[PDB]
RNA sequence: CAGUGGAGGCCCGAACCGGUGGGGGAUGCAAACCCCUCGGAUGAGCUGGGGCUAGGAGUGAAAAGCUAACCGAGCCCGGAGA
RNA sequence: GUGCAAGAGCACUCAGGCGCGCGGGAGAACCCUCGCCAAGGAACUCUGCAAGUUGGCCCCGUAACUUCGGGAGAAGGGGUGC
RNA sequence: ACCGGAGCGCUGUCUCGGCGAGGGACCCGGUGAAAUUGAACUGGCCGUGAAGAUGCGGCCUACCCGUGGCAGGACGAAAAGA
RNA sequence: GGGGAGGUUUGGCACCUCGAUGUCGGCUCGUCGCAUCCUGGGGCUGAAGAAGGUCCCAAGGGUUGGGCUGUUCGCCCAUUAAAGCGGCACGCGAGCUGGGUUCAGAACGUCGUGAGACAGUUCGGUCUCUAUCCGCCACGGGCGCAGGAGGCUUGAGGGGGGCUCUUCCUAGUACGAGAGGACCGGAAGGGACGCACCUCUGGUUUCCCAGCUGUCCCUCCAGGGGCAUAAGCUGGGUAGCCAUGUGCGGAAGGGAUAACCGCUGAAAGCAUCUAAGCGGGAAGCCCGCCCCAAGAUGAGGCCUCCCACGGCGUCAAGCCGGUAAGGACCCGGGAAGACUACCCGGUGGAUGGGCCGGGGGUGUAAGCGCCGCGAGGCGUUGAGCCGACCGGUCCCAAUCGUCCGAGGUCU
């Protein structure tokens, strides 16, 4: 019985690991894989993360963005099967986990107030590119 | 009529076919049947289930003889389920298929000696502009010189939760027989460790 | 001296009957190794002394 | 009186604990046309009724008289 | 969650700018109201010489809300602020173009003529 | 009722926290206290974590204890003489004990916090 | 008009004086208190010490308020065992 | 004494003096005192009663009315660290 | 710090409650009151009786003793009814 | 024009209470009545359908939010299946409020020479920590259950629950000139409520991490602590506990029955549902689902374990030590808990604590290097720190031991 966590692991076979690393702070754009009248299609997303809530699995997370002058937010599930690709478009200094603060001030002064993270912008395009020519040959 | 014991081992969330679905996680190890009561040794059908191993040092009670009367592994705990003569010398979670509902029973969490305001969920009374002694109070509780008493089993605060509680007709989701879990509708009474047993609903 | 009020001097035997439960218990003691004297389980003692 | 309820209640004002309880305030109206009256100026309930009734009468009275006055 | 004395915006040309909700068109005692869900409601406040003007009272669809509201597939989405549109008793909107983005919930209530002019059908 | 979480303390915060620093101190210094069979228990996990962290060595782990314990010399005694005694014994750096006295006039329960060895 | 000058039952606000609103207190810590809040705050200001006014009398920015913890006539003795 | 525009205000602290003459545990309802909250924002209710919002300073700005002094801190807004 | 009406801002006043902090309630040790008190072996209903029953009648119900908690009754306490 | 019922109103007597029975509303908590507002069933209709009228049966459940006023009442607003009427000291102040009424202050109107007066108005105005008994809600102790004991159960009896709407299909059919618009049966979504849970949404999380001002201090710089609450302030927050969040319930089905429709059929050659007999038929009655329950003294049942007197009683009934199965004390602890009780564990051990791995929270520690006159920034770094959740490991602590407890009546 002294197994508490891996029984509950182990349904978590639903999991998936297509999707890239973010950290709060910095843009990305998801595709849905959202129902129309009937059908189906990719509704994009594009937005900067806010808020991540940790917690093994289903660990959801947090997506704010202006939209004809309405802020929306949009949680979602990491592990979602409805998510088709979760795209990065844009890292910034976090120096902080939940960024609320972004709420009240969206603005010129949000640009300034999440800069642009270097380190990662670096490690990003760099492993990215380089990899390729490995992988090419 | 179907019947397993089992104990509630958590519960998240799993992907039907495209939506999102809570669901609970229920360990239904191997019950080995202990006594089949007819109603000619008894009044009434059923079967004693086993569960978890057992120190067989600390079963040293004539459960000892109890266990030796079927022939199995000393089990720590067992119960009855009416109206219900299987086959062979153990139920599993193979006896549920998944798509039938169940009901299942179990302890309630002890909230003790709980406030009225959190038993019935009464009203209570006004935060401000009345006396600051009967915010959390049931106030009145009767009548006049008649009937000049109380009403038995009115609603007062006192010890509730850590019953016996029995919620229904919960889908049984994906069951996996490889490690003896089973998936239900999400919400079971009982915290997580506690014993539930497993039957067969009346939808009709 | 308000609302609460004992409304009769309760009987004699009606009060004995209350401090039914009342009575006391004797403590538990047992033979330690040192000294015959009479330690409380899962304890030291004076005038006897302990090990480890 | 098919097309008159009769409505009453306690008493509006002073009188004591028997303001109270002992309630003597009458209320009328005149259903077809909504119009209602009521009294309560004196002790008596009844004598109220009496009251609220001759004026709920003189009063509709009075727009039957202006009404046809007005044709 | 929209209630009774709730004041919601206008995301529609109706003329109305501003309206507190009036009473939840629903159950015989509902308690509050999300998207998709239709209310009388008093306006509050209007344009100038707009199609309606204040103290008119009438009736309108949640379109947005402050409270999240959850999607069976575990989703969610959230906006700023709650706005509604005014509508006919035939349900269909007094104004034309309503700018602002709506919930898709408003689909699954066959209030499509919304959608359509919906910019971002969110 | 709520008490799923853990351990049980008295006294409110800044009281409480400063008294398991002050009996961790007196414990650093004399090695056997005796005192109340609960104040006891709880003082035992807040003292093993302090030798297992001098345990340690790098001087944050040192200004890490100093927040507790004032005394530089008395920390300056713990990565020095206490840590080392308690070398590979991983845990347990300590020991309660019941007393059979009884505090008069309280009639409190006594205990020993003893500094195995 | 500028500068100077420094008036006021003026303003903000502690000491001090006072108690508006709410809560607690109600065999109280207290025979009128505690906490939060609030009025005046150079003035009809507040305060120490020394003095004078008393019972159908005193004093009273007047409530019949106060006059030794209950004043539409103080307290104590006496007529009085009315 | 230091800092906060100043101050006998507030915060911490010298000198000095205290931890208030029942304690030990437990961490139910319920009461006191207190901190927090989604969405809504007075729908509570006899009354926004209570609570909270605003708050200090500097600069910009300030209506009807007016006994021309006022209304004024009207309202509203910007600045504030190193 | 007078009484009424409306509005803005802001909020557990409310929809509607939840969680948490500490001072009491609870358990142990020490000290140890009060009002009240005809006597008690003090159930419910339907009748009943100076007209509102633990105590009379009929019927139903109910092993003995407590601890915690709520206030319907004992026409509960208090004050020889204002 | 006549006869009753009811005991809700006003009124009439003045029989208990003036050595006191708190009076209107509001709140909270309700329970009961049916003369029923709704939903369910039915007869008649000036019932085409829908919708409606009226009468009958029927309490099971349901009966919204707000504006005005102290109001009850009532009018109005938006909606609803409906927004029912009454008992219960016009239920309920040893439960709350105190706006009204019903003390002292004030005023207006008004009467009076006046002092004063008012079912006339107005502003203001002390609501009393300790429950002994019955009653009720929860939890224990003692015995009893004709032998002791452990485990699992039967369910007499009692309790909870019980509501309802809307759209689509059959069908735009039957009916109807048209507009409209069906029963019947099936599907789906919703409101309020109730029970359970924390996966998701979202709250708290009192020292989990970080940042911040002022001050005092260790130790001059860094670094760190105390206090500014009983957190000093701010930003964020696992577990637990929670509703706004997820899950599920109302039934289906069986039986008797209400009004009521009907079969057969007299008395009374016809006729009639009725007097013999029989069938149908309500959200209601019994069962069915969930919970309690052998103090069901009428103490139940099944499985399993221990069993001899060893000394007194001539007899009947007992007494005493050792005992067996098995229980209790003590200890470590627990989503159990006020205490007690219930439950797990006690070295033959993972019970809590410590340590380690993991989850999670915080968001780049310290120190050193480098850039800058500096505040700082950069690298080392997702580092450092790190409660409760999942698991591992005997380093510490559950060491040792003691008491109870059938030898079992008679025919
Ligand atoms: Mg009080
Ligand atoms: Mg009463
Ligand atoms: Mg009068
Ligand atoms: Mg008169
Ligand atoms: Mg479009
Ligand atoms: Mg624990
Ligand atoms: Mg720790
Ligand atoms: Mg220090
Ligand atoms: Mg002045
Ligand atoms: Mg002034
Ligand atoms: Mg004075
Ligand atoms: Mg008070
Ligand atoms: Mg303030
Ligand atoms: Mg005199
Ligand atoms: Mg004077
Ligand atoms: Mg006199
Ligand atoms: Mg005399
Ligand atoms: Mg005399
Ligand atoms: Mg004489
Ligand atoms: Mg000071
Ligand atoms: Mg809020
Ligand atoms: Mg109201
Ligand atoms: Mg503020
Ligand atoms: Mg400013
Ligand atoms: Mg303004
Ligand atoms: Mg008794
Ligand atoms: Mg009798
Ligand atoms: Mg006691
Ligand atoms: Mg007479
Ligand atoms: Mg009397
Ligand atoms: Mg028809
Ligand atoms: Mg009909
Ligand atoms: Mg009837
Ligand atoms: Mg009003
Ligand atoms: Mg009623
Ligand atoms: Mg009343
Ligand atoms: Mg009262
Ligand atoms: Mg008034
Ligand atoms: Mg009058
Ligand atoms: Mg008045
Ligand atoms: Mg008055
Ligand atoms: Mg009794
Ligand atoms: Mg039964
Ligand atoms: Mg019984
Ligand atoms: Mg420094
Ligand atoms: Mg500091
Ligand atoms: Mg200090
Ligand atoms: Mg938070
Ligand atoms: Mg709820
Ligand atoms: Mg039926
Ligand atoms: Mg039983
Ligand atoms: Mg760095």
């Amino acid at each position: 019985m002294n197994r508490g966590a891996l029984i509950k692991l182990v349904e978590s076979r639903y999991v998936r690991t297509d999707l890239p690393e973010f950290r709060p702070g910095d843009t990305v754009r998801v595709s849905y894989k959202v129902k129309e009248g009937n059908r189906t299609r990719i509704q994009d997303f594009e937005g900067i993360v806010i808020r991540i809530r940790r917690n093994g699995f289903n660990t959801t997370f947090t997506v704010r963005k202006v939209s004809y002058g309405v802020g929306v937010e949009r949680i979602f599930p990491l592990h979602s099967p409805l998510i088709q690709k979760i795209d990065i478009v844009q890292r910034g200094r976090a120096r902080r986990a939940k960024l609320y603060f972004i709420r009240n001030l969206s603005d010129r002064e949000i640009r300034r107030k999440l800069r642009a993270d270097r380190k990662r912008i670096d490690k990003d395009r760099a492993a990215e590119r380089a990899a390729k020519e490995e992988v090419q040959k | 009529m179907k019947g397993i014991l089992g104990v509630k081992v958590g519960m998240t969330r799993i992907f039907r076919d495209d939506r999102a679905v809570p669901v609970t996680v229920i360990l239904a190890g191997p019950c080995p049947v202990v006594q089949r009561r007819t109603p000619e040794k008894d009044g009434y059908t059923a079967v004693q289930l086993g569960f978890l191993p057992q120190n067989p040092k600390r079963v040293n009670r004539p459960l000892k003889g109890h266990f030796a009367k079927a022939g199995v592994e000393p089990v720590r705990i067992l119960r009855e389920i009416r109206d219900f003569n299987p086959e062979g010398d153990t139920v599993t979670v193979e006896i549920f298929k998944p798509g039938e509902r169940v009901d299942v029973t179990g302890t309630s969490k002890g909230r003790g000696f709980a406030g009225v305001m959190k038993r019935w969920n009464f009203a209570g009374g006004p935060d401000s502009h009345g006396a600051h002694k009967i915010h959390r109070h049931p106030g009145s509780i009767g009548n006049r010189k008649t009937p000049g008493r109380v009403y038995k089993g009115k609603k007062m605060a006192g010890h509730y939760g850590a019953e016996r509680v029995t919620v229904m007709n919960l889908e049984v989701v994906d069951v996996i027989p490889e490690e003896n879990l089973l998936l239900v509708k999400g919400a079971v009474p009982g915290p997580n460790g506690g014993l539930v047993i497993v039957r067969e609903t009346k939808k009709a | 001296a308000k609302h609460p009020v004992p409304k009769k001097k309760t009987s004699k035997a009606r009060r004995d009957a209350r401090r039914s439960h009342h009575a006391l218990t004797p403590p538990i003691l047992v033979p330690c190794p040192e000294c015959k004297a009479m330690k409380p389980p899962h304890t030291v003692c004076p005038e006897c002394g302990y090990y480890a | 009186m098919d097309e008159i309820r009769i409505d009453v209640m306690r008493a509006s004002g002073p009188g004591g604990q028997g303001v109270n309880t002992t309630d003597s305030a009458v209320r009328v109206v005149h259903l077809p046309t909504g119009i209602m009256v009521t009294c309560q100026d004196s002790r008596s309930q009844i004598k109220n009724r009496e009251k609220a009734l001759m004026i709920l009468r003189s009063r509709l009275l009075e727009m039957k008289r202006a009404e046809e006055a007005e044709r | 969650m929209i209630q009774p004395q709730t004041y919601l915006e206008v995301a529609d040309n109706t003329g109305a700018r501003k309206i507190m909700c009036i009473r939840v068109l629903k159950g015989s005692n509902a308690k509050y109201a999300t998207v998709g869900d239709v209310i009388v409601a008093s306006v509050k406040e209007a344009i100038p010489r707009g199609a309606v003007k204040e103290g008119d009272v009438v009736k309108a669809v949640v379109v947005r809300t402050k409270k999240e509201v959850k999607r069976p597939d575990g989703s969610a989405i959230r906006f700023d602020d709650n706005a509604a549109v005014i509508i006919n008793n035939q349900l269909e909107p007094r104004g034309t173009r309503v700018f602002g983005p709506v919930a898709r919930e408003l689909r699954e209530k066959g209030f499509m003529k919304i959608v359509s002019l919906a910019p971002e059908v969110l | 009722r709520h008490l799923k979480s853990g351990r049980k303390l008295n006294r409110h915060s800044s009281h409480r926290l400063a008294l398991y620093r002050n009996q961790a101190k007196s414990l650093l210094t004399h090695g056997r206290i005796t005192t109340t069979v609960p104040k006891a228990k709880e003082l035992r996990g807040f003292v093993d974590h302090l030798i297992h962290l001098a345990k340690r060595g790098d001087l944050h782990a040192r200004r890490l204890v100093l927040r507790d314990l004032q005394d530089v010399k008395l920390v300056r005694k713990l990565f020095d003489e206490i840590a080392p005694r308690y070398r590979d014994r991983q845990g347990g750096y300590t020991r309660v004990l019941k007393l059979a006295e009884r505090r008069r006039g309280d009639g409190a329960p006594l205990a020993l916090v003893e500094l195995v060895e």
